């Protein structure tokens, strides 16, 4: 049939993020409309805003066909960088977890080289990359994981241009995070090829979704 | 991999300045890690001087702070200790090691939260006496039956008076470790030192195996290979 | 602020030790444990909370329980009497690094076995420059609590006797070196030296003369 997609607990944000509590039943293959509750219990694990998260949940209101895939392998894809980051904030049953569907790349061997990371979409159909932008809380932690203080981090696609660099603040204490980051999405068109060049404080992306908006 | 490797005078004269240079091979100085300084005194637990990230930022003892300075050199992939206003407490064996990076705050990963020191160097003796120096002596120790249990021999050598510590010995230059063993060196009433490093070896190999001691003693730039011959 | 260790800890071959490490600092960074043998730099054994580096046999363990850190070693062995450091770093301020007073850890499996005694005369290359110095070298004996003796022409002597105290041999042992300082005459006027080794009730003795 054509039922709708069942959230629970769950918002929009972590359940296309890949919270570790929001990882159940979440790999259906098409729904008419979503529904979730009014104010929900799990979304961002990690403190940090979600940018144009109307028009993401919007777009995945009505969806065809909806499969997700490693566009980033994890053990494949970063070489000189530590992958293994977990976090206090996103635990899951009493341990320190992370989103799935995104990597928290760090410095390895306490360096950081500069990374050129491209996909091309030749799966036909629309494809839905997410990534992060750490925001540590003092110039002392930036040092720590990504060993230079003028990181940048640039997404470039044909129909998507950006470039980032980390607001070193102290924000207010959430669930023992006293740093942010920041989400960012966008919609692959086939053919299109998006490019990841970033010197510290992004955080990959590991399963993208090749996605179809329809009935 | 990561290698490391201390280098100083072996003798400081009080209240004068201790130098050091801890060399680094298979990693990098300027990065993330701190590389740190420990010493620790003759008969006493380790106690931590201070450390250097990338190659500028440092963190110190505050028992010492007023006192100690650690640099880098980036361009040799070095990085040195100074301690000024050096005392008889000052006294120690100092080692370089690497630690990891840390967060000072609760919104990092959780494995950067550790301390420790995974790699460490020989680690260096250093003096403060006011004495000068002395090159050491070299004598042999040759056996004969007394020195021979049926099957088993033993023959050294003696490396009498010399000041400061320390004194490696190796035998045919790297070619011999079994049975090889160095004594702790004794302070004797003078205020010199004297050990004595012999190698347990059968009695069937005499008149074959020929056996040299290597003594070194870097503070005053001394190297001796005596040979132990036993005779009539 | 501060981590203390117990400073003295002893455990039979096969058994189980648990050493802690208590110090406020514990609640902010995971503790490390580093193992020094003596005259060796120290190895790391336990990168924090359980967490061996590769080469460290896994009946090393790490525990923690508030400001308490517990290193564990299932079935201990002879090489692993050693001394024992926690360290981890403080929460407060520029975050120093605190080491613990240490633990020495001594394994009481008893291969009990007699010393072997050599005395070496003085060379005479050292007689030719006017000095003479005895080397009575003790190895392989269990426990390493000895006492030596110099005797000159069956008669005890006491002056320039200069005795190193008992070290841990590389097999697991003990081995000391006993030296007596003397001049070329007091060598060469007397009929022989003798070097008496004490070792739990047995007393050993070798005994040299100029030949
Ligand atoms: C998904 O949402 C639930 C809320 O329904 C989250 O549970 C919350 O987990 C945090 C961290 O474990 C709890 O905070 C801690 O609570 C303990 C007491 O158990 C307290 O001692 C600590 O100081 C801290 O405050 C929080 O209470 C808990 N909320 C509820 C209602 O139980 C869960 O963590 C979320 N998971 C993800 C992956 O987002
Ligand atoms: C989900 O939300 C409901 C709201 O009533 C709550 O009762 C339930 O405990 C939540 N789920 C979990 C796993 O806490
Ligand atoms: C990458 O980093 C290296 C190291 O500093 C630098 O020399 C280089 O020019 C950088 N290149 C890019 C494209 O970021
Ligand atoms: C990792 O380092 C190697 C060696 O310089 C380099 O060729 C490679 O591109 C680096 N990895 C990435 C993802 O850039």
């Amino acid at each position: 049939a054509s039922a709708p997609l069942q959230l629970g607990n769950c918002s929009v944000a972590g359940w296309i993020l890949g919270n570790p509590e929001c990882e159940l039943l979440i790999s259906r293959e098409s729904w008419s409309y979503i529904v979730e509750k009014p104010n929900p219990e799990n979304g961002t694990c990690y403190p940090g805003h979600f940018a144009d998260y109307e028009e993401l949940r919007e777009q995945l209101s009505s969806v065809s066909s909806f499969e997700r895939f490693e566009i980033f392998p994890k053990e494949s894809s970063w070489p000189n960088h530590t992958t293994t980051g977990v976090s206090a904030s996103c635990s899951h049953n009493g341990e320190s977890s992370f989103y799935k569907n995104l990597l928290w790349l760090t410095g390895k061997n306490g360096l950081y080289p500069n990374l050129s990371k491209s996909y091309a979409n030749n799966k036909e159909k629309e494809v839905l990359v997410l990534w992060g932008v750490h925001h540590p809380p003092n110039i002392g932690d930036q040092r720590a994981l990504y060993h230079t203080e003028n990181a940048y981090v640039s997404v470039v696609s044909s129909h998507y241009s950006r470039k980032f660099t980390p607001e070193i603040a102290k924000r207010p204490k959430v669930r023992d995070q006293e740093g942010r980051i920041n989400y960012y999405w966008t919609l692959l068109e086939p053919g299109d090829t998006i490019i990841f060049e970033a010197n510290g404080n992004l955080i990959a992306p590991r399963y993208a979704f090749a996605l179809s908006r329809g009935f | 991999q990561v290698q490391l490797q201390e280098s100083g005078p072996g003798l400081v004269k009080p209240s004068g300045t201790l130098s050091l240079t801890c060399a680094v091979s298979g990693g990098s100085i300027s990065s993330s890690q701190w590389w740190s300084w420990v010493r620790q005194p003759p008969g006493k637990g380790l106690e931590w001087i201070g450390e250097i990230s990338h190659g500028v930022y440092t963190n110190y003892n505050p028992s010492l702070k007023s006192r100690v300075t650690i640099s880098a050199d980036k361009s040799q992939n070095q990085f040195s200790l100074n301690l000024s206003s050096v005392t008889a407490a000052d006294t120690a064996v100092y080692y370089c090691a690497r630690a990891p990076p840390y967060c000072s705050s609760a919104s990092c990963p959780d494995d950067y939260y550790y301390f420790f020191l995974d790699v460490w160097g020989k680690g260096t003796t250093v003096t403060v006496s006011g004495a000068s120096t002395k090159g050491p002596s070299v004598f042999p120790l040759a056996p004969s039956s007394k020195s021979t249990s049926g099957g088993t021999a033993a023959l050294g050598c003696l490396v009498k008076d010399y000041f400061p510590e320390p004194v490696t010995v190796s035998w045919n230059s790297g070619a011999l470790t079994s049975g090889v063993h160095t004594f702790p060196a004794v302070l004797q009433s003078s205020g010199l030192y004297s050990l004595s490093s012999v190698v347990t070896v059968p009695s069937s190999s005499l008149g074959t195996q020929t056996y040299i001691c290597n003594v070194n003693h870097k503070p005053s730039n001394t190297k001796v290979d005596k040979r132990v011959e036993p005779k009539s | 602020s501060e981590l203390t260790q117990d400073p003295a800890v002893s455990v039979a071959l096969g058994q189980t030790v648990r050493i802690t490490c208590q110090g406020d600092s514990l609640r902010g960074y995971y503790a490390s444990w580093h193992q020094q043998k003596p005259g060796q730099a120290p190895v790391l054994v336990i990168y924090g909370k359980n967490n061996r580096p590769s080469g460290i046999p896994d009946r090393f363990s790490g525990s923690r329980s508030g400001n308490t850190a517990s290193l564990t070693i299932t079935g201990a062995q002879a090489e692993d009497e050693a001394d024992y450091y926690c360290a981890s770093r403080d929460s407060s301020g520029n975050h120093p690094v605190v080491f613990g007073g240490g633990t020495k850890l001594t394994v009481l499996g008893q291969p009990k076995g007699a010393p072997s005694v050599t005395l070496f005369p003085p060379s005479s290359e050292e007689l030719q420059a006017n000095k003479a110095t005895l080397v009575c070298l003790i190895s392989d004996f269990y426990p390493g609590a000895v006492t030596v003796a110099w005797k000159a022409d069956s008669s005890p002597v006491k002056a320039g006797v200069e005795t190193t105290t008992p070290s841990k041999q590389s097999n697991n042992k003990y081995a000391a070196s006993s030296y007596l300082s003397l001049t070329p005459e007091q060598w060469k006027s007397h009929r022989s030296y003798s070097c008496q080794v004490t070792h739990e009730g047995s007393t050993v003795e070798k005994t040299v003369a100029p030949t």
